[PDB]
C-alpha cells in the first residue's frame, strides 16, 4: 500500500481493421512486458556497480550459527529485540531452508529458549508467526 | 464458390477423374527467331503430345507467339514495341520461326496522345 | 562570436537531388550559394577583440 | 572441400557437410512537376526501409527501381515500391501514398464517369461539380466517413483505401453521379459514419 | 538459362481469374477462380481470394518448371469498366511475394473504338 | 447411432507411396497428411497419421527399405525427416528448391533429394545434415539413382535429367564422373546394376545400356 | 586414472561405489578423493548423479581435467591452442625464452603456446638452428605435434566439434578467455599472492639479479590439508622471483615439496576474480551469501536477481560482489548466469 502509483514504420494491421471481411468470414504482447521487465531489472542491476568489499556472513546468520554453536541464543534475542523491523522481515524471509534445516531448527531452539525466558513475550510470538507466514 | 451453402443444380453429376497426367504427356519445344534479330533463341513452349506427329506439326504450324524488341534486341530502350511471330516449320525440338506483326502497348499509346495538339494517323495497304 | 558568425554568413547549398543522374540506391552510386546578411570579411566587428555587431539588428 | 570416407559399423560410409529484378513505371508531366518539387521526401523511404535502388530517367519521364540480389530482404518490397510511386503519379498525397507504402492492404480503385452514365459536356461538368462540392465539402465528407482518398481528374476518378472503405465510397460517389443532392448523400454517409464507428 | 510463362489475370468486378499459359496462349498451365479457391459469393471478388489463387498457381507453376512469368493484366474491358481491380493489384503482389521470376507487366484491356450501348439505360446503370 | 468412418488412403497429392523391403509397411500422402499403414497377411492396420499442416500439400516422401525414418517434402521448400520408432518428427530444414524425387540407398545411412532448379543434396538418415550439395546440371531433375554395397568403399550417384542427360558422380570424391547426353527428353527412371552396367529409362523411347567403369571407360553398351 | 574409472562407474550405472567391490580394491580414502574431485569439476552433482559434463567426459576416452579443457574451449572457441596445450603436456637463451614468453602474459602455458605456433611458422633446418637457440627438443616436438593432429581426430569423432571436409587439419588472441579455459582445466589448485613482501617493497638490493620473495596462501577446500599454506616459487618457471605483478590469484599444476622445506607450484595461470567465480559456479566450491544499500528485485518465489558476495571456501577466501541472477528449486537459490 505504501509502493508509489507510477511506432513502427511497418505498420501490421488485421482485417477487420482494414476493410477485409473476406479474410474476417474466413479468419485464421505479454510476453514482450516480462522481457521488458527483464530489461529494467537489468537496468537496475547494471545501475548499482558499487565495488566496496563487504563481509561473506551476515552478523545475524553469524550470530545465530555461534549461539547454536553455544547451544544458547541470547545474544541473538538481544540483537532480534534491538533489530529494526525491516530488517527483522528481510532476515526472516531470508533464512535458508536446506534438507538438514539447521537454520530453521536453530531459530525455533532460540525462540523456545525466548519464551522460556519470559521477556518480551509478545515480539517472540510475533517473530514465530512470521516464520511461519 | 465450394460451400456447403453453394445451392446444387443439375451441373456436377457425372465427373472425371484426374488421371491424364498431362504435364508429362505433353512435350516441350524450343522456338527461334529470325536471323534478322539478334538473340534469336527465347523461350519454349508446350505441344500436347507425341504419339500423333501430325498433332505436333499442325499445331507448333499454327503456333503465334508473341514477344518484345526490347528482350529480343537486348536494349531495353525498345520497351514499347512488340512483335508476333508465327511457327511454320519444325525440326527436332527446334522450331524455326518468322515474322507476322508487330504492335505498341497501351501504355505508351495513352502516355503519347497528350491534350493540347493534334493527332494524324494514316492507315495503308499494300503488298 | 562564432554563433554569430556562422548566422550571418553566407550559405552554401547542395540542391544535388539523388535520383535524376544515376542509380541512387543502397547497394552503391548542382551548388547553390544565397548570400546571407553580411560576409564574413565585411562585419565591423572584426579586429575588435570583445565586441559582437548584429548587422541583423 | 576434401574427400574421404568413413566405414561406420554396417559398414555404413559416413561424410561430412560442404539476380536483380526491374521495374519501371511512367509519369505525366502535370505530375512531372510535383515529382521534381518534392523528390526528396520520395526516396529515402525506398532506400532505406525497403532496400530498393532508384533511378529517374528524366529523358523517357520514367522511374525505375531495381531491387539488389544481396542487399534487399523481403521479396515484395519491389511491388509494394512500384505500386507507391504509382499512387504517386495518379495524383495522391505524398503522406498517403506513404500509407500505401506502409501497410499491406490498401488498394487503389479507378473508374469513369461514362461508365457510369453517358454525360454530354454540360452535365458532365456539373456531375463533377456535385461530386465536388462547395470547396471540398462533399469530398472531404466522403474522404472522412470512409477513411478513403479521392482523386478527381478530368473524367477519370481515383479511389486509396481499403477493401470495404473504397466500396462505400464507390457506393456514395456513384449515388451522386446519378444524381442524388449532396443532403441526401451526406445523410447516409453519416449514417455509415456511424454504424463503421460503432463496429 | 530461364523458362517463361504468360499469366493472364482477368480481375472482373465480381470475380478473379488467374490463368497461366505457355507462350502462344495455346497450353493452359493452371487457372483458377476466386470463389473456387474461397467458398462464397462476395468473397470471389477478394484480394483473399486473389492471393489464394496466386499462391496455388505459382505452386502449380513451380511443379511444371516455369521459373520466369511475363503478366498480361486485364479488366472486364467492353462498354464496362476498363482498368483493372483491386483483385488483380492483390493477384500480381501474391505472385511476386510467392516468387515467380516477374519479368514483363502489360494491362492488356479490350478498349472499345466506338462501342454500342451499355447496359444500363439513360438513368444510369448502377444504385 | 453407432458409426463407422472408413477414409481414403492415397488421395489428392501426386507423390508416390513407398514401402521397406518387407510388404509390412507402407506410407501414402493423403492431401495433407501421411498416413503409415501395416501390411501384414489378414491384420493390415494403420500406425499414426501425421498432421504438420492442413495447408501445404505432400510434396514427395521416402520410406527407407528398413522401416525406420520417413523423409517427406511439402511445398514450403523444406524436408522434414521424422522417426518412425518414437513417431516423431526428428529434423527439418528448408531446401530452397522444391524437391520433387527423393531417393534412398539400400542401407539407411544415405537420402538423397532433388528439385527443380537442378541442384541437388543429399543428406545423411541418422543425423539430419547434408554431406556434399551438387549444383548439377541446368535442366529439372527427373530422377535420381544410388549405387552402394555394403561394405565398400565406391558409392555412386546417378541424376537422369528433364534433358536427354545422365550426370553419374563419385561420392567419396564428389566429382562429375561422367556425363552421358543420349535420350532426347526427360529421365523418368534410373537403375545401376552390377558388372559395371548401368541402364536408363528416358520417357520418350529409350533404354540406354552404358558399360562403364571408375575410369574415362564408358560408352554405349 | 581412478577418478576417471569411478566416472566410468557412474556413466554406467554404479550408483554405490565405496561398496562396490573388486578383486583388488584400491583406497577408499583415495576414489572418495576422487568423487568429491568430480563432484567439484562438475561431472557429478552434490548428490553423486551424472550431469551431461559427465555424460560428454564418458565418451571421452583421456583423463577428465583435460577434457573439461577440451569442452569448455569448444565452446569458446581456441582449438589448435588448446589441442597444443594438451599434446604438449600429455606426451641467447634467456632473451628467446622471453621473446617467446610474450609480454604480458605471464604463464608458461602461453610461453609454450609461443614455442609451438613459431615452431609451426619455421619451416625446415631452420627449425634445427632454431630448436638449439632455444634449448627445445624437436622430438618433444613433434610428439606434440603427431599428438595434437591425434585428440583432433578423436574429438571430431566424439563430434563435439564441427568438421567439414573430413580429414582434420591444426587450423588478439582473446587472453580473457584463454585463461578462463586454462582455469577450468586447473582448479581447485587456487593460491592467492599477499601483501607485502611479493610486490614492490623486495627491490632491495642486488645487482643484475633481484628477488622478490613469492610469499603466496595456496588455498583449495578439496584438500584441506594444505588449504590456505605459504607457498614460494619454482625456479625453473619463468616467474622465478619475478615482481610488479598485476593479477592477484594462479592456478597451479601440482604442488611439490623440496629443498630447504620449502613448496613449489608446478605450472601458473595468472587469473582474477570473476573468471574464478564463473568456473567455480560451473563447479561447486562457490556457496553463496544471502544478497544485500543495493536493491534485490524479486520477480517470482522461483527468480530473482540480487548481489551476492561467494566465498571460494579448512577456510577459503571471498572475492568481488557480483549481480546474479538466480533461482529457487530444490529448496536452494541455485545459480543460472552471471551479469
Amino acid at each position: 500500500r505504501s509502493k508509489p502509483k507510477e511506432l513502427p514504420f511497418f505498420l501490421q494491421l488485421s482485417g477487420e481493421k482494414v476493410g477485409d471481411e473476406a479474410s474476417v468470414r474466413e479468419g485464421i504482447h505479454r510476453r514482450d512486458q516480462e522481457a521488458q521487465k527483464k530489461l529494467d531489472a537489468e537496468e537496475q542491476m547494471n545501475k548499482f556497480k558499487v565495488t566496496g568489499r563487504l563481509g561473506f556472513e551476515s552478523h545475524f546468520t553469524k550470530q545465530l550459527r555461534e549461539g547454536s554453536q553455544s547451544k544458547d541464543y541470547s545474544s541473538l534475542l538481544a540483537t532480534l529485540i534491538n533489530f529494526s523491523p525491516a530488517a527483522v522481515d528481510l532476515e526472516i524471509r531470508s533464512l535458508n531452508s536446506f534438507e538438514p534445516f539447521d537454520e530453521i531448527v536453530w531459530f525455533i531452539d532460540a525462540l523456545t529458549q525466548g519464551l522460556k525466558s519470559n521477556k518480551n513475550f509478545e515480539l517472540y510470538e510475533t517473530f514465530m508467526s512470521l516464520l511461519f507466514k | 464458390a465450394v460451400g456447403k451453402n453453394k445451392r446444387l443444380s443439375k451441373g456436377k453429376k457425372g465427373q472425371k477423374k484426374r488421371v491424364v497426367d498431362p504435364f508429362t504427356r505433353k512435350e516441350w519445344f524450343d522456338i527461334k527467331a529470325p536471323s534478322t534479330f539478334e538473340n534469336r533463341n527465347v523461350g519454349k513452349t508446350l505441344v500436347n503430345k507425341s504419339t500423333g506427329l501430325k498433332s505436333a506439326s499442325d499445331a507448333l504450324k499454327g503456333r503465334v507467339v508473341e514477344v518484345c524488341l526490347a528482350d529480343l534486341q537486348g536494349s531495353e530502350d525498345h520497351s514499347f514495341r512488340k512483335i508476333k511471330l508465327r511457327v511454320d516449320e519444325v525440326q527436332g525440338k527446334n522450331l524455326l520461326t518468322n515474322f507476322h506483326g508487330m504492335d505498341f502497348t497501351t501504355d505508351k499509346l495513352r502516355s503519347m496522345v497528350r491534350k493540347w495538339q493534334t493527332l494524324i494517323e494514316a492507315n495503308v495497304t499494300v503488298k | 562570436k562564432k554563433r554569430v558568425i556562422d548566422d550571418e554568413d553566407d550559405k552554401e547549398v547542395d540542391t544535388t537531388l539523388p535520383g535524376w543522374g544515376e542509380w541512387a540506391g543502397a547497394g552503391s552510386k548542382f551548388i547553390k550559394k544565397v548570400k546571407g546578411v553580411v560576409n564574413k570579411d565585411k562585419r565591423r566587428d572584426k579586429n575588435l577583440q570583445n565586441v559582437i555587431i548584429n548587422e541583423k539588428v | 572441400e576434401s574427400k574421404t570416407v568413413v566405414v561406420d559399423d554396417q559398414g555404413k560410409p559416413r561424410f561430412t557437410s560442404a539476380k536483380f529484378e526491374s521495374r519501371k513505371i511512367m509519369v505525366p508531366p502535370h505530375r512531372m512537376t510535383p515529382l521534381r518539387n518534392s523528390w526528396t521526401k520520395i526516396y529515402p523511404p525506398l532506400v532505406e526501409h525497403l532496400k530498393l535502388q532508384v533511378r529517374m530517367n528524366l529523358k523517357t519521364k520514367s522511374v525505375e527501381l531495381r531491387t539488389n540480389p544481396k542487399f534487399t530482404t523481403d521479396p515484395g518490397a519491389l511491388q509494394k515500391g512500384a505500386d507507391f510511386i504509382k499512387a504517386f503519379t495518379l495524383g495522391f498525397d505524398l503522406d498517403d501514398s506513404i500509407a500505401l507504402l506502409r501497410l499491406d492492404d490498401l488498394y487503389i480503385e479507378t473508374f469513369e464517369v461514362k461508365d457510369v452514365k453517358t454525360l454530354t459536356g454540360d452535365h458532365l461538368s456539373r456531375a463533377i461539380g456535385r461530386i465536388a462540392g462547395k470547396d471540398g465539402k462533399t469530398k472531404f465528407a466522403i474522404e472522412n466517413a470512409t477513411r478513403t482518398r479521392i482523386v478527381l481528374a478530368d473524367s477519370k476518378i481515383h479511389i486509396l483505401g481499403g477493401f470495404t472503405h473504397i466500396r462505400m465510397a464507390r457506393e456514395s460517389v456513384v449515388s451522386l453521379i446519378l444524381g442524388s443532392p449532396p443532403g441526401k448523400v451526406y445523410g447516409n454517409l453519416r449514417t455509415v459514419a456511424s454504424r463503421l464507428k460503432e463496429r | 538459362s530461364q523458362v517463361f510463362g504468360v499469366a493472364r489475370i482477368y480481375a472482373s468486378f465480381n470475380d478473379t481469374f488467374v490463368h497461366v499459359t505457355d507462350l502462344s496462349g495455346k497450353e493452359t498451365i493452371a487457372r483458377v477462380t476466386g470463389g473456387m479457391k474461397v467458398k462464397a459469393d462476395r468473397d470471389e471478388s477478394s484480394p483473399y481470394a486473389a492471393m489464394l489463387a496466386a499462391q496455388d498457381v505459382a505452386a502449380k507453376c513451380k511443379e511444371v518448371g516455369i521459373t520466369a512469368v511475363h503478366v498480361k493484366i486485364r479488366a472486364t474491358g467492353g462498354t464496362r469498366t476498363k482498368t483493372p481491380g483491386p483483385g488483380g493489384q492483390a493477384a500480381l503482389r501474391a505472385l511476386a511475394r510467392s516468387g515467380l521470376r516477374i519479368g514483363r507487366i502489360e494491362d492488356v484491356t479490350p478498349v472499345p473504338s466506338d462501342s454500342t450501348r451499355k447496359k444500363g439505360g439513360r438513368r444510369g446503370r448502377r444504385l | 447411432y453407432k458409426g463407422i468412418s472408413l477414409n481414403p488412403i492415397y488421395a489428392g497429392s501426386s507423390a508416390v507411396a513407398t514401402v521397406s523391403e518387407n510388404g509390412k509397411i507402407l506410407a501414402t500422402p493423403v492431401l495433407d497428411e501421411i498416413n503409415i499403414i501395416d501390411l501384414t497377411p489378414g491384420s493390415r492396420k494403420i500406425l499414426h497419421k501425421i498432421s504438420n499442416e492442413d495447408e501445404q500439400e505432400i510434396t514427395a516422401l521416402k520410406l527407407t527399405p528398413d522401416g525406420q525414418y520417413l523423409t517427406y517434402v511439402s511445398q514450403a521448400q523444406l524436408l522434414k525427416i521424422f522417426h518412425l520408432k518414437t513417431g516423431k518428427v526428428v529434423r527439418s530444414m528448408k531446401i530452397s528448391s522444391p524437391s520433387y524425387i527423393l531417393d534412398a540407398d539400400s542401407t539407411s545411412t544415405l537420402l538423397a533429394v532433388g528439385g527443380t532448379d537442378g541442384s541437388i543434396i543429399v543428406v545423411d538418415i541418422e543425423n539430419g545434415y547434408i554431406t556434399h550439395s551438387f549444383k548439377g546440371h541446368g535442366g529439372t531433375i527427373s530422377s535420381l539413382k544410388f549405387y552402394g554395397q555394403l561394405n565398400s568403399k565406391i558409392w555412386l550417384l546417378a541424376s537422369g535429367d528433364t534433358n536427354g542427360m545422365v550426370k553419374v558422380w563419385d561420392l567419396v570424391k564428389r566429382k562429375c564422373l561422367h556425363t552421358l547426353q543420349e535420350h532426347t527428353s526427360a529421365v523418368r527412371g534410373l537403375d545401376i546394376i552390377e558388372v559395371l552396367n548401368l541402364l536408363s529409362g528416358g520417357r520418350d523411347d529409350i533404354i540406354n545400356l552404358w558399360d562403364f567403369n571408375m575410369k574415362k571407360k564408358c560408352k554405349l553398351l | 586414472p581412478v577418478e576417471s574409472i569411478v566416472l566410468q562407474m557412474k556413466s554406467m550405472a554404479i550408483h554405490n561405489i565405496i561398496n562396490f567391490p573388486f578383486p583388488t580394491p584400491p583406497d577408499r580414502v583415495a576414489l572418495s578423493k576422487a568423487i568429491q574431485l568430480l563432484q567439484y569439476l562438475g561431472a557429478l552433482d552434490n548428490k553423486e548423479m551424472i550431469t551431461e559434463d559427465g555424460k560428454k567426459m564418458s565418451l571421452f576416452p583421456l583423463s577428465p581435467r583435460f577434457s573439461k579443457m577440451l569442452l569448455v574451449s569448444d565452446e569458446k572457441a581456441c582449438l589448435p591452442y588448446i589441442v597444443a596445450i594438451v599434446s604438449a603436456l600429455s606426451v641467447k637463451f634467456y632473451k628467446s625464452r622471453s621473446q617467446f614468453s610474450k609480454l604480458d602474459k605471464f604463464s608458461d602455458v602461453f610461453r609454450l603456446l609461443s614455442v609451438v605456433s613459431a615452431m609451426d611458422y619455421v619451416p625446415k633446418e631452420q627449425k634445427e638452428i632454431f630448436m638449439k637457440k632455444n634449448f627445445l627438443r624437436g622430438k618433444l616436438m613433434e610428439e606434440i605435434v603427431k599428438l595434437r593432429k591425434q585428440l583432433m581426430y578423436i574429438i571430431k569423432s566424439n563430434t563435439s566439434k564441427e568438421n567439414i571436409a573430413v580429414v582434420i587439419r591444426n587450423e588478439v588472441i582473446q587472453i580473457k578467455l584463454l585463461k578462463q579455459m586454462i582455469c577450468a582445466g586447473f582448479v581447485d589448485h587456487v593460491a592467492v599472492r599477499a601483501d607485502v613482501l611479493f610486490p614492490d617493497d623486495a627491490k632491495i638490493t642486488n645487482r643484475t639479479s633481484i628477488i622478490n620473495i613469492p610469499y603466496i596462501p595456496v588455498l583449495a577446500t578439496r584438500t584441506p590439508n594444505i588449504e590456505d599454506c605459504f607457498v614460494y616459487i619454482h625456479p625453473t618457471s619463468i616467474l622465478n622471483n619475478l615482481g610488479e605483478m598485476p593479477p592477484k590469484y594462479m592456478l597451479y599444476y601440482s604442488l611439490h615439496l623440496g629443498g630447504n622445506n620449502k613448496t613449489r607450484m608446478n605450472t601458473l595461470c595468472d587469473i582474477a576474480s570473476t573468471p574464478l567465480a564463473n568456473i567455480a559456479r560451473k563447479g561447486l566450491l562457490l556457496t553463496y551469501s544471502k544478497p544485500l544499500g543495493l536493491k534485490t528485485v524479486n520477480l517470482s518465489p522461483t527468480e530473482r536477481y540480487c548481489y551476492v558476495v561467494p566465498r571460494f571456501g579448512k577456510i577459503g577466501w571471498d572475492l568481488n560482489p557480483i549481480a546474479v541472477h538466480q533461482k529457487k528449486q530444490k529448496g536452494q537459490w541455485t545459480v543460472i548466469k552471471f551479469i
